């Protein structure tokens, strides 16, 4: 574009102000604003086709050629190798929506792009970009209040989980896993409700292990109330099933003790050598005897062990797992109700965990084995074991189920619920239009633009569903204003009715509010930029 | 209403000192030394536990053993 | 406007973003390329490919396995990579169907491109395909038959399934031979699914019919120097001890003395420790000692002086298979002999195969593991025979697990297509036009099977479709003469597991590739 | 949230008007509570105008709903001493949850 400085002097002497000013570029003012708006519109029009049940996916290829098929706006924009700084800002915006909510990552981008596209026409008419940003802030406040007004509430109890299942089904309608729609919603709900702190209103996702294994069918995905590990029993002649398992969780390798300090044990005689030999033997025997006397029928170590320990476990009928990772050790403890023991001397019958079933699982013609721990009493940990025909659908299933879990988390944090299908956006657009009518200052135009931008989500849903955008949206808006019903939206699935409260299409109020707030704040930060400086090449 | 222990202390099984070298010529002394390392750590942890502090913060690492100790005593460590 | 065709390009130098039609074009072309590649290997009259790597090793493989073919090609189309991974996952789940799932996915995607050209949304298409998948699932499951109860009929079904799995492969030359081999080898597992128990030894030379299934077991390990070579009524100790400069696990332990005499005393004490270990071993009352780890000169000498055959350096798989074949317990501690179970076999000798000697265990106790000696004229023949045998053994194991069987020769695909057709002509809208395409692909499967033989695929598939519309649910392709016949009589039966997996994985991959309307590539790492 | 305002010659007309925070008044009803008795519904009208009356008094009702201001007017004739009680108004709001019924202070006739 334009250069930093183009004089070189009114006297002919060199004029060097900035380093590599000749290789550097600069864009200033309205042309800079329009470049920003063009970039943002490009990103938003890329994303808008991945919106809604009839939304399509994108195939992302990384540097090393790995393929990722997804409908998740945050994953798409993260996999996208963007160079434009405004596109980077939009990627950050979507990532922020994903961090805070875990859903809406495409709505935020579409809405921000629409806001900037309307600011484009407002700037053409000559309004100051800061005035545009302030009108957008005003309209965003109005829309947030209207969302709080039209919101509904759902019960987050563990007895009737139908509202939560409906919410999760709405969230998962747009993902490839809608083939197992209700199974996935059920397992997301049961997962969060099993592991969720109702009193604190907190949900720790480290306690939800989402594991995937190629093979089987997507319908085989299930919720394990317990843990799955990628290990097998240490000895090949151990039993592959253990019922009523009393579990000893240990972070001590079944090996002779060893000081952490630099140590040298000196052997100075045949008697010293034989004493050392007998010490080693008796250490192994004493370890196994302590584990047996604790009453355990199963051992789980974190640091692996050797041939003598393995065979002694086998002889003493103590199936054992080794080389289990720290996180899985923690999850097994939490699930079985056991305490992690750092050495055998500290092991007691009360520190043991209990699992009604510990089994080794095969996966066809593979030679790889997995260990399932389940039938615990009150497991505060849980595992989601995902199956499918390829790693692409497995990864998409993982991220979609993450979206569902995050949505249930947002419900546990705030039970208020708005109805989707663009209905909430149409209602907020109506409210913003009314407030713009009551506004007599120059921000009227910015607020009308905000309404026209809010209306892009119903239009996008209709377009992706093949309906005519303008016709469908105007008819449902007219119906909303005539018969007061903010649950009137786009019949994306062609169920006949436009009532999203009847179709059980459900969004989170904090989710929608976060969408609107993030889009408005980022659009403000973009409109406030009027000069770009970048290094050459 | 927690009482909070603010420390600059590494709480984990480690070489008691970097220029320290243990020398024993007996398996009884070997086992004594192992248990002595463990008792050093456990004594630090027991003092921290008996101070009444339910929250523990260290400028230095807090190992997995100390983490699990505090978890069993229903304390918090970072 | 668009991400790529905008006044500003939003991408780093080297990236790209194919939009709707361009993306669907590259996806369909990649998938259909993969499918056209992997077909012509489909069916009894399918032909093999030469892989001919281009690395500095220039590996050379002659394969008929679709999974192997797809694994060994340099693919750069993302949809093609999807199909490749799908075939790999099929090969992991079951051992057969890796070419049929790929061909099915490719044909479905061809029909989907046709429908897109017919101006049908690639969500109406996926909807209709899901309905068709349901119909096909139900038709297949209703057509399945189970014979696991009847032992004789189950054995016959196993022989027929092995024959059908081998028909397509290089072993069809000696199909009646390798079928019996594979069935006996899978029955020797006694219900277990451990396919590692079935060891396959490829010995260059001899004819492909010289291959056999050893009545006992064979091991490619050596015997010690001063130790016997023949042992009748062998009592065997399978171990995982060190027996090789075996040091006390105390690692800070060091010998620090003031006298070479004391150093010599300590060395003698080490030797005495090894001797006492060997004596504890011999107190089990054994004639053979197998160790997963090495056996050094001194324990070798001790076992020789004791008259024990000491086989060393067997591996984890070696000792597992030996425990399965003899009944012993893999041990590492010998302080409780009363608790260590020993293995038994009537005889252990050394036999010759090609130019190499192998330990031969005859008269074994359990036999829950097997050894198959594969002989052949070329290393390529041997590798393809191993791959084909692996296919057959995997399928027979999966059938012993789930005894449900399903007739082959296109009977199953035609039945599913018949059900999909009923659903289609009873359903309104363009979902019917997509179900009809689903059925067209299902029919195109046996169409390709017949094409690869050289028959009038169109005429024969028309006859098959007419038969399955009339109600002859057991009509299939008779590939001997090139007509239609009764699969129940001809013995052309497949595993319901494998056919269901083919169907479902193909439909799933086609769905996941069809949902794509944009391909955003990132700058190659180069 | 919903603020309700309400306004004997043996026809009486009693009004009830709603204001405050809402977006829809799902149902509007008139209730009566005689001393030492249990509240019953005089009448109630829906948004679609469909009104269902009660059994002890029916056929003489002229309950009318002004949607332009979300208010209601019940014209009752054939007055009687047993109609002498406190007349309560009910307002079903927004979605129609059990926490959406808003009562008035009641008008004694
Ligand atoms: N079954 C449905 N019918 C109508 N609209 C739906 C349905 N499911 C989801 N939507 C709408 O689609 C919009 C886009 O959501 P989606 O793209 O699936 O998630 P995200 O926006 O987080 O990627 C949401 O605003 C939601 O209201
Ligand atoms: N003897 C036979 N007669 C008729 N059809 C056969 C025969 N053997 C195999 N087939 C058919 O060929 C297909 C198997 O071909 P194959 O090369 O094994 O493909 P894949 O690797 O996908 O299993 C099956 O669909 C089966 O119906
Ligand atoms: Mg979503
Ligand atoms: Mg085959």
């Amino acid at each position: 574009a334009s250069m930093g400085t183009l004089a070189f002097d009114e006297y002919g002497r060199p004029f060097l102000i900035i380093k590599d000013q000749d290789r550097k570029s600069r864009l200033m003012g309205l042309e800079a604003l329009k470049s920003h708006i063009m970039a943002a519109k490009a990103v938003a029009n890329t994303m808008r086709t991945s919106l809604g049940p009839n939304g399509l996916d994108k195939m992302m290829v990384d540097k090393d050629g790995d393929v990722t098929v997804t409908n998740d706006g945050a994953t798409i924009l993260s996999m996208m190798d963007v160079d434009h700084q405004i596109a980077k800002l939009m990627v950050e915006l979507s990532k922020s929506q994903d961090d805070e909510i875990g859903d809406g990552t495409t709505g935020v981008v579409v809405l921000a792009g629409a806001l900037l596209e309307e600011a484009e026409q407002l700037l053409d008419r000559g309004i100051h970009p800061i005035r545009i940003a302030d009108g957008y802030e005003q309209a965003a406040r109005v829309a947030i209040e209207h969302l709080d007004k039209i919101s509904d509430s759902v019960l987050v109890d563990i007895k009737d989980t139908e509202p939560l299942i409906q919410t999760a089904k709405t969230t998962l309608g747009s993902k490839v896993v809608n083939s197992c729609h209700r199974q996935m919603a059920e397992i997301a709900v049961n997962a969060v409700l099993t592991v969720a702190d109702m009193e604190r209103r907190d949900v720790d996702f480290e306690l939800i292990k989402v594991e995937g294994k190629v093979g089987g069918r997507l319908e085989d995905t299930k919720l394990i109330k317990g843990v799955i590990v990628d290990k097998d029993f240490s000895h090949p002649q151990m039993p592959k099933k253990v019922e009523d398992a009393k579990i000893a969780i240990l972070t001590c390798p079944f090996e002779p003790p060893k000081p952490k300090t630099k140590h040298k044990l000196d052997v100075t005689s045949v008697e010293d050598y034989k004493a050392l030999q007998k010490y080693e033997k008796e250490k192994f025997e004493e370890m196994i005897q302590q584990i047996k006397e604790t009453g355990a029928n199963l051992a789980i170590c974190q640091w692996g062990f050797d041939d003598e320990a393995n065979h002694l476990l086998l002889q003493n009928n103590l199936p054992a797992v080794r080389w289990v990772g720290g996180p899985e050790i923690e999850l097994i403890a939490i699930a079985t109700g056991g305490r992690i023991v750092p050495r055998f001397s500290e092991l007691t019958a009360e520190k043991l965990g209990f699992a009604g079933l510990v089994q080794e699982i095969s996966f066809g013609t593979t030679k790889d084995k997995m260990l399932v721990i389940e039938q615990c009493k009150n497991s505060r940990a849980v595992t989601i074991f995902i199956r499918g025909g390829n790693k692409m659908i497995i990864e998409e299933a993982k991220r979609s189920l993450h979206d569902a879990l995050c949505v249930i988390r947002n419900l546990i944090r705030d039970n208020r619920v708005v109805y989707g299908g663009g209905a909430a956006e149409i209602s907020c657009a109506l409210a913003v239009s009314q407030e713009a009518d009551k506004c007599p200052t120059l921000e009227q135009y910015a607020m009308r633009a905000f309404a026209d931008a809010l209306e892009v989500i119903p239009m996008a849903l209709s377009e992706n569903s093949g309906m005519n955008p303008i016709q469908t949206m105007t008819e449902v808006r007219a119906r909303q204003v005539k018969e007061m019903n903010p649950a009137l939206g786009i019949d994306c699935l062609h169920k006949g009715t436009n009532d999203m409260k009847q179709q059980h299409v459900i969004e989170t109020l904090i989710g929608k509010k976060q969408q609107i707030s993030l889009a408005t704040q980022m659009v403000r930060m973009i409109l406030k930029i009027d000069d770009i400086r970048k290094p050459g090449e | 209403n927690p009482k909070i222990a603010l420390l600059n202390v590494e709480l984990e099984l480690k070489a008691e000192k970097d220029n320290a070298e243990i020398r024993v010529h007996t398996v009884e002394d070997y086992q004594a030394i192992v248990d002595a390392e463990w008792n050093i750590l456990y004594d630090k942890l027991e003092k921290i536990h008996h101070s009444g502090a339910k929250v523990v913060l260290s400028k230095l690492p807090i190992g997995d053993v100390a983490t699990q100790y505090f978890a069993d005593r229903d304390m918090f460590c970072a | 406007a668009s991400l790529s065709l905008a006044p500003v390009n939003i991408f780093k130098a080297g990236a790209d973003e194919e939009r709707a039609e361009t993306a669907r074009l590259t996806s369909f072309i990649g998938a259909i390329a993969i499918g056209d590649l992997v077909k012509s290997t489909l069916g009894p009259k399918g032909m093999d490919k030469i892989l001919l790597s281009s690395g500095r090793d220039a590996s050379l493989m002659v394969t008929n396995d679709g999974a192997t073919i797809l694994k060994n090609i340099g693919v750069d189309n993302p949809a093609a990579k999807v199909l490749v991974d799908m075939s790999r996952v099929q090969d992991d789940e079951v051992g057969d169907g890796t070419t049929s799932v790929t061909v099915l996915a490719a044909e479905l995607l061809r029909e989907a491109e046709s429908l897109i050209a017919k101006k049908i949304h690639p969500q109406t298409i996926i909807a209709g395909w899901r309905e068709a998948t349901k119909a096909a699932r139900e038709a297949l499951l209703s057509s399945a038959v189970d014979h696991g109860s009847d032992e004789v009929k189950f054995r016959q079904d196993l022989m027929n399934i092995a024959g059908t799995t081998l028909s397509s492969k290089l072993l069809t030359h000696h199909k009646d031979h390798f079928t019996k081999l594979a069935v006996e080898a899978v029955l020797r597992l006694k219900g277990s699914g451990n396919l590692e128990a079935i060891h396959i030894i490829k010995k260059l030379g001899g004819s492909l019919a010289d291959s056999y299934l050893d009545e006992g077991f064979l091991l490619d390990k050596k015997i010690g120097v001063n130790q016997p070579k023949r042992i009748e009524n062998a009592k065997i100790l399978i171990a995982n001890t060190g027996m090789d400069t075996d040091k006390i696990k105390i690692f800070g332990s060091r010998v620090r003395v003031d006298s070479t005499a004391k150093v010599a005393e300590i060395e003698h004490a080490e030797k005495e420790k090894m001797k006492e270990k060997v004596e504890r071993i011999l107190k089990h009352g054994i004639n053979c000692f197998i160790n997963r780890q090495l056996i050094y000169n001194y324990p070798e000498q001790l076992f020789g002086a004791a008259g024990v055959m000491a086989i060393e350096h067997a591996d984890f798989a070696g000792v597992e298979r030996l425990a399965l074949v003899t009944g012993g317990e893999i041990a590492s501690t010998f302080d409780h002999p009363e608790l260590v179970k020993l293995g038994s076999c009537k005889l252990i000798e050394e036999v010759m195969i090609g130019e190499d000697k192998l330990i031969h265990f005859s008269g074994v106790a359990l036999g829950e593991a097997c050894t198959i000696v594969l002989r052949g004229a070329t290393q390529q023949i041997l590798d393809e025979a191993e791959r084909s045998l692996h296919d057959a053994l995997c399928v027979l194991a999966q059938t012993v697990k789930d005894s449900r069987t399903v007739y082959g020769g296109g009977c199953s695909e035609m039945l599913m297509a018949h059900a999909v057709t009923q659903l289609a002509n009873r359903t309104p809208g363009k979902e019917a036009v997509a179900m009809e395409s689903y059925a067209k692909a299902l029919r195109m499967l046996p169409t390709i099977i017949a094409d690869n033989a050289g028959y009038d695929s169109a005429d024969l598939v028309a006859q098959l479709r007419a038969a399955h519309s009339e109600g002859n649910t057991t009509a299939g392709l008779d590939m001997r003469e090139g007509t239609i016949g009764d699969m129940a009589i001809l013995g052309i039966t497949e595993s319901f597991q494998v056919k269901r997996q083919v169907l479902l994985s193909a439909a799933e991959a086609a769905e996941v590739i069809l949902r794509v309307d944009n391909i955003i590539k990132a700058a190659p790492r180069k | 949230q919903v603020q309700l305002v309400e306004s004997l010659v043996q026809s009486l007309r009693l009004s009830c008007g709603a204001s405050g925070t809402f977006f829809r008044i799902n149902d509007m009803g008139w209730y009566r509570q005689a001393s030492g008795k249990q509240r019953e519904l005089v009448a109630s009208i829906t948004r679609g105008g469909t009104t269902d009356y009660a059994d002890s008094v029916k056929g003489r009702f002229t309950i009318s709903r002004d949607n332009a201001k979300n208010t209601v007017y019940l014209q009752m004739n054939s007055l009687k001493p047993e109609d002498t009680a406190v007349y309560y108004c009910k307002a079903n709001r927004n979605w129609g949850r059990e926490w959406d019924d808003y009562w008035g202070q009641g008008t004694q006739v």
